């Protein structure tokens, strides 16, 4: 609306790598998450399709439409509760006491529903977990929720 | 098969090669198509869902034939992962069909003790077999049923250990009509108990 | 520029300047050569020498023509730096395929061509990218040692 | 152990000697609502992740801006140099000092 945020047209700068000032399809859905916005895969392959728009083929972008999908997905904000996220994994592990065992919370977070590589998975769980093999979620659903 | 030695020449007749199984198991399998059907002449048999007319069905058979029946004359068939499985009882499958065509199929094969739950299902084979074979005996001696394929000596050595094993006593119900050959098994299993443990 | 790198060469500067004046002329290029076994040293290599400055070899000229030719120079310390960054468990020398891959796609300078340039003089385990140590000696100081 | 994953009914099934008991077709029906319900809670719980994974990335990329250029230049250098005879002097002389 501007409150105008030109700081959205100025990060499309940062990530448009020939500076002609379009952002392939490819690159939409990680430039959502760096504004502040957290759409899941299938929700931008869906509008993406939905608007007969192929990721498949060649992609440029333009300003003027990502603007608006980036409205379009500023909607979806009211999904990120952190009581279920807390409570997906209290459920997810015996005992009173926040705590996964290292590779339960990896080969979940790799194979169950949207695959996130194992890298990733690495690099999100690095400095929570301690060599005891055991992830005290509450420190870090804190620390994911911190970016 | 790395296993299987003990038996070794019964081995066929208790198990399948293990490709035989693979070969059998992984397969192409058309679900929402392929079903058992009710049939006038023989009891139920196999087929291809054609059509269907709203509450009809109409089927190919195997063997070729073509028949319209009910929609609950019509039945599932299971996944190839159910071929010859030694416990029907863990089919997804839970028919009247599945039952009489998984027994038939190891019959066809030589194998004539499938377990049907609880039970131990016992086919008479008309001829002889390696099965009641002194190293069969041995081989399915000390094991749960899980660590070994259908066998009468496996309920039968079961028994003996749950004998010592609970300190309960135990008991062997066999049954079957008049040609089912009980004696013969009821004998057998009483060997079966003198060698073991005299 | 460290200033053990600066004394180091003002030492080698003494050693060229064999007149002891402050001025390497080509007499004292052609007397260090012919002290390290150069006696066939031509008069054109030394001119070429002297062609390289707009006046006479003094420590400050000696110094910015040695600037000018090594505005990447890296000290062997921060050269290992870097190569504990990239083998950030230790011990290991990196695999030749992730330095090559690691160079092209994150920039420029580290395009192919220019890789296998680097396999070229740094041999295998060096141009690998296996070893480790003894690429940021020879950049240090050049030559097979 | 391998149902150990999932955002799956812990319920629905059961083990035994010889296999696990599986439900369908109601509490089939219960699960499948389920499951919608995580790819919200758990696509939602996805991007950000997924977001904030890369967020360390640039943080990362960012530091490194510089050590790479000094890696790179310094190269760059000695491909030069080596050739030079009074680089290759300086070399065969270096270590008579002190």
């Amino acid at each position: 609306s501007k409150a105008a945020a030109d700081d959205f047209k100025e990060a499309f700068l940062l990530f448009d790598r020939t500076g002609d000032a379009k952002i392939t399809a490819s690159q939409v859905g990680d430039i959502a998450r760096a504004l502040g916005q957290n759409p899941t895969n299938a929700e931008i392959n869906k509008i993406l399709g939905n608007p007969s728009k192929e990721e498949m083929n060649a992609a440029a972008i333009t300003f003027e439409e990502f603007l608006p999908m980036l409205q379009a997905a500023a909607n979806n904000k009211d999904q990120g509760t952190f009581e279920d996220f807390v409570e997906g994994l209290r459920v997810f592990d015996k005992e009173g006491n926040g705590t996964v065992m290292g590779a339960e919370l990896r080969h979940v977070l790799a194979t169950l529903g949207e695959k996130m590589t194992e890298e990733e998975v690495e690099e999100l769980m690095k400095g929570q977990e301690d060599s005891n093999g055991c992830i005290n979620y509450e420190a870090f659903v804190k620390h994911i929720m911190s970016v | 098969d790395a296993e299987m030695a003990a038996f070794g020449e019964a081995a066929p007749y208790l198990r399948k090669s293990e490709k035989e199984r693979i070969e059998a198991q992984n397969k192409p399998f058309d679900a929402k198509s392929s079903v058992f059907v009710v049939h006038p002449k023989q009891s139920f048999v196999k087929g291809t869902i054609q059509s269907k007319e709203g509450g009809k069905v109409t089927v190919k058979t195997e063997g070729g034939e073509t028949l319209t029946v009910k929609e609950d004359q019509v039945f599932s068939m299971n996944p190839p992962k159910y071929d010859k499985i030694e416990d029907m009882a863990m089919m997804t499958h839970l028919h009247e069909p599945a039952v009489l065509y998984n027994l038939k199929e190891r019959y066809a094969a030589w194998m004539i003790y499938t377990y049907s739950g609880l039970f131990c299902v016992t086919v008479n084979p008309y001829k002889w077999l390696p099965v009641y074979n002194p190293k069969v005996v041995l081989a399915y001696r000390g094991k749960k049923r899980q660590e070994a394929p259908p066998h009468i000596f496996s309920i039968s050595d079961n028994a003996y250990q749950f004998m010592l094993t609970d300190r309960e006593n135990q008991s062997i119900l066999i049954t079957g009509e008049s040609g089912a050959g009980k004696t013969v098994n009821t004998k057998r299993v009483i060997q079966y108990f003198a060698t073991i443990a005299a | 520029f460290d200033e053990t790198e600066i004394e180091d060469f003002k030492e080698a500067f003494t050693v060229i300047d064999q007149n002891a004046d402050g001025i390497i002329d080509k007499d004292d290029l052609r007397e260090t050569f012919a002290a390290m076994g150069r006696l066939n040293v031509k008069n054109e290599e030394l001119d070429a020498m002297i062609k390289e400055a707009s006046g006479p070899i003094n420590f400050t000229v000696f110094l910015t023509m040695f600037g000018e030719k090594l505005k990447g120079a890296d000290p062997e310390d921060v050269i290992m730096g870097a190569f504990k960054v990239l083998d950030p468990d230790g011990k290991g020398s990196i695999k030749k395929s992730f330095l090559e891959e690691l160079l092209t796609t994150g920039g420029g300078r580290f395009t192919p061509e220019e890789i296998k340039n680097m396999w070229a003089a740094f041999p295998p385990d060096v141009a690998g990218n296996v070893d480790y140590k003894n690429i940021c000696y020879v950049i240090t100081h050049g030559e097979d040692a | 152990k391998l149902l150990g994953g999932g955002d799956v009914d812990h319920t629905q099934y059961a083990f035994g000697h010889t296999k696990v008991f599986f439900k369908a077709g109601l509490l089939g029906l219960l699960e499948e609502m389920r499951d919608d319900k995580l790819a919200e809670i758990i696509t939602a719980t996805q991007a950000r992740c997924r977001g904030f994974l890369m967020r360390v990335e640039y943080r990362a990329m960012v530091e490194r801006r510089e050590s790479i250029f000094c890696i790179q230049y310094n190269v760059r250098s000695f491909m030069n140099v080596k050739h030079w005879p009074w680089m290759k002097l300086f070399f065969k002389i270096k270590p008579l000092l002190k």
